């Protein structure tokens, strides 16, 4: 479907940034 | 049908008393980091702690040095060479302030706009890619890096008037704005014009390109201003003032976003998020990280919240969220990274902190 299709690239678009930021240290503040 | 459910756990009041326009959680804090947000308003920038027991802690607070400053928005980025967090905050002066968060202090700032600027957004890939949307029409894309405006969208098929909302995609490849003018423009970033406008800014009188069209254009969603958009997917939610938030996609339903042409003329509306009580302009939506929760609040303190992964909008409605204690509009909310505390901010300067259970 046009939902479940819209969903899945969320998330694997979703996955790709939290894989970058899971390799990132950003100081706290 | 959605399960989320949350509980109101602490609330408090800014002394300033003016309203709070923008709230931000800061998405880049590590796992384990406290939990961070900061909120604009009058012409201060005031961080916050969340922490167990519904506990908000004040960290730090910004006064603007201009008492006239009336700050409209915020975004956390973080320095690409250091790690170190940032804030960028702007507002009516139309100037943008970079400021360093651990100590409160203003960094550098950027000039331009000839007007207020509604909205500013870090790039989801590149965190020295800032885009902010201004009163005077136009968006301006800078890079915070080499200090360096990259690109000004605008001009003869550009936005009529004052340009409210702006959001990059996911993986930070085009731009939705939105605006006064009852239109929403895709401006594409990963054309190889704007892919070499980027890289020329890093290798930098820089010259910024002029981008005068637009990749599409609508004014056929909304029948007046629209003053929030997001990407959600490949598809858009959008609001203006008819008690929904919409959501559509360029062109016909089988329609691939990187195929619409710029002369396109049809528009898809897959179904509405319907609320009450929020008819008038500068309410934001917003999202959590993983896309599967929307919230909104409304002109009397009531907070909606829907689940994204219900297919049908009507069954996707949560159990509002309702304090006695809060009626004042609720201007923006953010969700934490981890969706377990979504912070609401109001007209009167309070600040809401609700926990999901
Ligand atoms: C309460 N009282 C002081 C009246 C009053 C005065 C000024 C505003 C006012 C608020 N936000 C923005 N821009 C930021 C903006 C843009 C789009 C949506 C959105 C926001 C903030 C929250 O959702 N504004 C730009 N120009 N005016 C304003 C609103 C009300
Ligand atoms: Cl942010
Ligand atoms: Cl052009």
């Amino acid at each position: 479907s046009m939902f479940s299709s819209n969903r899945q690239k969320i998330l694997e678009r979703t996955e790709i940034l939290n894989q970058e930021w899971k390799q990132r240290r950003i100081q706290p503040v | 049908k959605c399960k989320y459910s949350f509980k109101c756990v602490n609330s408090l009041k800014e002394d300033h008393n003016q309203p709070l326009f923008g709230v931000q959680f800061n998405w880049h804090s590590k796992e384990g980091d406290p939990l961070v947000f900061a909120t604009v308003g009058s012409n201060r920038v005031t961080l916050y702690e969340c922490h167990s027991q519904g506990e908000i802690r004040l960290l730090q607070s910004y006064v603007d040095a201009d008492a006239d400053e009336n700050f409209y928005t915020c975004a956390w980025t973080y320095d690409s060479n250091t790690s170190h967090p940032l804030l960028a905050v702007a507002g009516s002066r139309g100037i943008i302030r970079i400021i360093n968060p651990i100590t409160m202090q203003c960094i550098k700032h950027y000039v331009g706009h000839g007007n207020a600027i509604n909205e500013l957004k870090f790039h989801p890939r590149d965190p020295n890619l800032l885009l902010s949307v201004s009163k005077d029409h136009a968006l301006r894309l800078w890079n915070i890096q080499t200090d360096t405006l990259v690109a000004i969208f605008g001009g003869v098929e550009g936005h009529r008037d004052e340009v409210l909302s702006a959001d990059y995609d996911l993986l930070g490849e085009k731009i939705m704005s939105c605006g006064m003018d009852h239109s929403l423009k895709l401006w594409r970033i990963n054309s190889k014009r704007m892919m070499n406008a980027i890289k020329e800014s890093y290798d930098y009188p820089f010259i910024s390109q002029k981008i005068h069209f637009p990749d599409f254009s609508t004014r056929d969603i909304h029948r007046n201003y629209v003053d929030c958009v997001r990407w959600l997917g490949d598809l858009i939610l959008s609001k203006s003032c008819e008690n929904a938030i919409v959501c559509w996609k360029p062109g016909k339903m089988e329609d691939d976003i990187d195929k619409i042409k710029p002369s396109e003329s049809n528009v898809t509306i897959l179904g509405r998020f319907d609320y009450s009580q929020c008819d008038i302009w500068y309410m934001r939506f917003s999202m959590d990280f993983w896309q599967k929760m929307l919230a909104l609040g409304n002109q009397v303190g009531k907070l909606y919240v829907w689940d994204l992964e219900v297919e049908d909008p009507h069954k996707a409605k949560c159990t509002t969220l309702t304090h006695h204690k809060c009626g004042a509009a609720i201007r923006q909310t953010s969700f934490s990274r981890d969706s377990s505390i979504l912070i609401a901010v109001c007209d009167d300067a309070s600040i809401w902190r609700w926990d999901r259970l």
